[PDB]
DNA sequence: ATCGATGTATATATCTGACACGTGCCTGGAGACTAGGGAGTAATCCCCTTGGCGGTTAAAACGCGGGGGACAGCGCGTACGTGCGTTTAAGCGGTGCTAGAGCTGTCTACGACCAATTGAGCGGCCTCGGCACCGGGATTCTG
DNA sequence: CAGAATCCCGGTGCCGAGGCCGCTCAATTGGTCGTAGACAGCTCTAGCACCGCTTAAACGCACGTACGCGCTGTCCCCCGCGTTTTAACCGCCAAGGGGATTACTCCCTAGTCTCCAGGCACGTGTCAGATATATACATCGAT
């Protein structure tokens, strides 16, 4: 059978997705984690529909920021892959 | 309760820039957001500039200095015109 | 006792010149408020109103659109130079990302 | 409990994609995972904060507003 | 005769200036500078003295830690010599 | 152009407090810029400031405002 | 009339309440301060002030001085993970910096 | 003319953490600035949190909350204890 | 195993100007009283948050074949560090000038506070056409 | 160069954006008056300029060794494709906790006047720290 060669379907996975814009993580996954997060600090908390979509749009962008520059530090090593010292660097020069 | 907003007066500048166009309700919801961060941070900076030479009043020179601190060099200096006409058409008045 | 005419008439702006001085006045930045202070604020904001919503409306119509959304909003910001300064600190719902691939990731 | 691990490698190695990564080695999906805990936490301890101090029972948008504003990042779309 | 290996001198200059406190740029080429790049804004600026000497001591504490980070991105390409793309890296990273 | 001024010896002696043990020979010409670059944004807030109060000195206070407005807060100059 | 008796002295704090009251009033914050604000404030104010000095106290006599400088500050400033997160962007002049060299550039 | 500086306190607590040691006045500048500029951050936020609720003055339940804002985890515990203990001192007195 | 040539630090004496304390006095904090509107309490409405069921396909989990990427080892050639002799101009100590920062006095143009009037713009309602979804055809690009 | 992926075109159809009406409370016009700040004149601090001298630091050269870079080999861990399964998403029904508002009234803070002591400039003097000299002892490189 026809079998397309390692990384053309992952160039075009990066234009596909960077063309989109919707929210890439699952919502009820998201939203469980919330309030058992929220439950260390009150009990019975309730929430607005509106503050967990805040929240998921806050984090989705903080996470591609930081994908973002992770990938040049990985370049600058040569390599093509990206490992964990590359996402420490960043998080050590962006002063995190 | 009734809520104020610059719908009406965002809608006005669209129809003279572009009369053809129309605008989303999100759209709407993002400039009402933008003119209230601006209008907070040129209020401060002329605040601070009045504390520090112990002035008690606002006046045009403040806004005039907050602005060229505040926006880059060509959006200043455009700013800068438009604020001076129109004070001097209304003084003028 | 003479017919009222609108501050903003008189200076030819659309946004409004008394509700600018009333948040002056309650918003406690100081003990007195000039009257030249909310004219001139007035006209700045204005200005940049109608700069942003130039390009968002060339944007609306290079895509065939009639209607702007969010994702025109950000494709005008992030494609100016000084937009991009002004706005480097926000992030706005909906827009996405501008598309940009690594020159060293694409295939000989 | 378990729910940190509803955050499943296609959804990282989605976002991945949309910040340009051709190849991901398998060890960054529990330092991403490690990564996000503490933002939320973060995030979460300033809102709550806020909800406190009006007396309030149910965490709003503003609370989320205010707080990425103290944070120093600043969301438009929602309120203020 | 006598002669240290390379990188001696160098370790015990590290530890030199690290024990120390004081400015290390000439105080009046810098001043002749500050004179300079002021010039273009206004003519016939006057300064006080200690304006000079918080400039200096800004500018030396920023292009200390410039360096600082400039060497952990030049270690993590498993060389020890700095270069100009390390400089454009951490400035990169940096947002600046 | 006293950008010359700021001599190879003395950037050593900055790169040595900072931790560099091996410095390339480009590095003296890339500094040099990003110096006059880090100035300018300085000097021009300072003479902003200068220039609202009518004043023809600069003084120190209208530098520890340009910084602070930048994020570096400097600690006693007053 | 009775001898007057200032609200420190009530209060049982070193700092003085009706300065701080005094500097609210003119500041703008509000229209209005409570009793209470200012009590609260100085005795903040006491608190880091007698944690730094006593960090930099115990620095001095590490170095076998008698006389506090700011490099004493720098280091106790410096070495302690609290007061360092509260002070990040600060700068103080001549404090110099930490002694620290990479493990890796050490001999072999 | 004449100016005004925290100096005389900030002697007052020395003398007592450690009465066998003294001050440079260079550092004594450092530690007159320190004290503005906490003093600035916490008034400021008690401001924001004022006009959000939409209440006209100023009381120690802002500060509280201020400080617990902007301190991080053991100090803030430390600071909110002993500014208690100051009010409830003030108020039985 | 160690030698011996360099380097950093310590111990003693002499000096000087930075720090701690006391005095005079003036302006800003404390005591006493009055007026009034901001905050605290109680009661009502109703809306939007939490909880549950049924069910269908979109999405996640698990296997496996193989190839292209990360890593270690080797050779080589030239860029940088260490040390010397020369020469540039920074640092210091002194004197003199005058530009302009800081202050007091006079006074008049500006903005705040009240009262009466009415129209600008906010909430509820209607509706129709911009957009999105389905299906089939045209073009591109890759192994 | 066969064929798998993306784009586009014609048809259907619905609920979000554009426009109208009622109406009430926020903005305008007119008047008084108190003090903030604009202008004129003076004092005297400290920023700018010039000179001579010593010697600390910068500059230019030689040389040799340690580093950066390119090439080769190999092996194992990511990617792409297929099958099974599990729990996300949609739609519909209940009910009651908590947010938002109104009406009352009381107690907290602002303001004015008096008066008196806290703390700010100024002057003095003595000892902590800076420096020169001598020397102890630790480290680095070759034999």
């Amino acid at each position: 059978p026809h079998r397309y060669r390692p990384g053309t379907v992952a160039l075009r996975e990066i234009r596909r997705y960077q063309k989109s814009t919707e929210l890439l993580i699952r919502k009820l996954p998201f939203q469980r984690l919330v309030r058992e997060i929220a439950q260390d600090f009150k009990t019975d908390l309730r929430f607005q529909s509106s503050a967990v979509m805040a929240l998921q749009e806050a984090c989705e962008a903080y996470l591609v920021g930081l994908f973002e520059d992770t990938n040049l530090c990985a370049i600058h090593a040569k390599r093509v892959t990206i490992m964990p010292k590359d996402i420490q660097l960043a998080r050590r020069i962006r002063g995190e | 309760s009734r809520k104020e907003s610059y719908s009406i007066y965002v809608y006005k500048v669209l129809k003279q820039v572009h009369p053809d166009t129309g605008i989303s309700s999100k759209a709407m919801g993002i400039m009402n957001s933008f003119v209230n961060d601006i209008f907070e941070r040129i209020a401060g900076e002329a605040s601070r500039l009045a504390h520090y030479n112990k002035r008690s009043t606002i006046t045009s020179r403040e806004i005039q200095t907050a602005v060229r601190l505040l926006l880059p060099g060509e959006l200043a200096k455009h700013a800068v015109s438009e604020g001076t006409k129109a004070v001097t058409k209304y003084t003028s008045a | 006792r003479a017919k009222a005419k609108s501050r903003s008439s008189r200076a030819g702006l659309q946004f409004p010149v008394g509700r600018v001085h009333r948040l002056l006045r309650k918003g406690h930045y100081a003990e007195r408020v000039g009257a030249g202070a909310p004219v001139y604020l007035a006209a700045v904001l204005e200005y940049l109103t109608a700069e942003i919503l130039e390009l968002a409306g060339n944007a609306a119509r290079d895509n065939k659109k009639t209607r702007i959304i969010p994702r025109h909003l950000q494709l005008a910001i992030r494609n100016d130079e000084e937009l991009n300064k002004l706005l480097g600190g926000v992030t706005i719902a909906q827009g996405g990302v501008l598309p940009n691939i690594q020159a060293v990731l694409l295939p000989k | 409990r378990d729910n940190i691990q509803g955050i499943t490698k296609p959804a990282i190695r989605r976002l991945a994609r949309r910040g340009g990564v051709k190849r991901i080695s398998g060890l960054i999906y529990e330092e991403t995972r490690g990564v996000l805990k503490v933002f939320l936490e973060n995030v979460i301890r300033d809102a709550v904060t806020y909800t406190e101090h009006a007396k309030r029972k149910t965490v709003t948008a503003m609370d989320v507003v205010y707080a990425l504003k103290r944070q120093g990042r600043t969301l438009y779309g929602f309120g203020g």
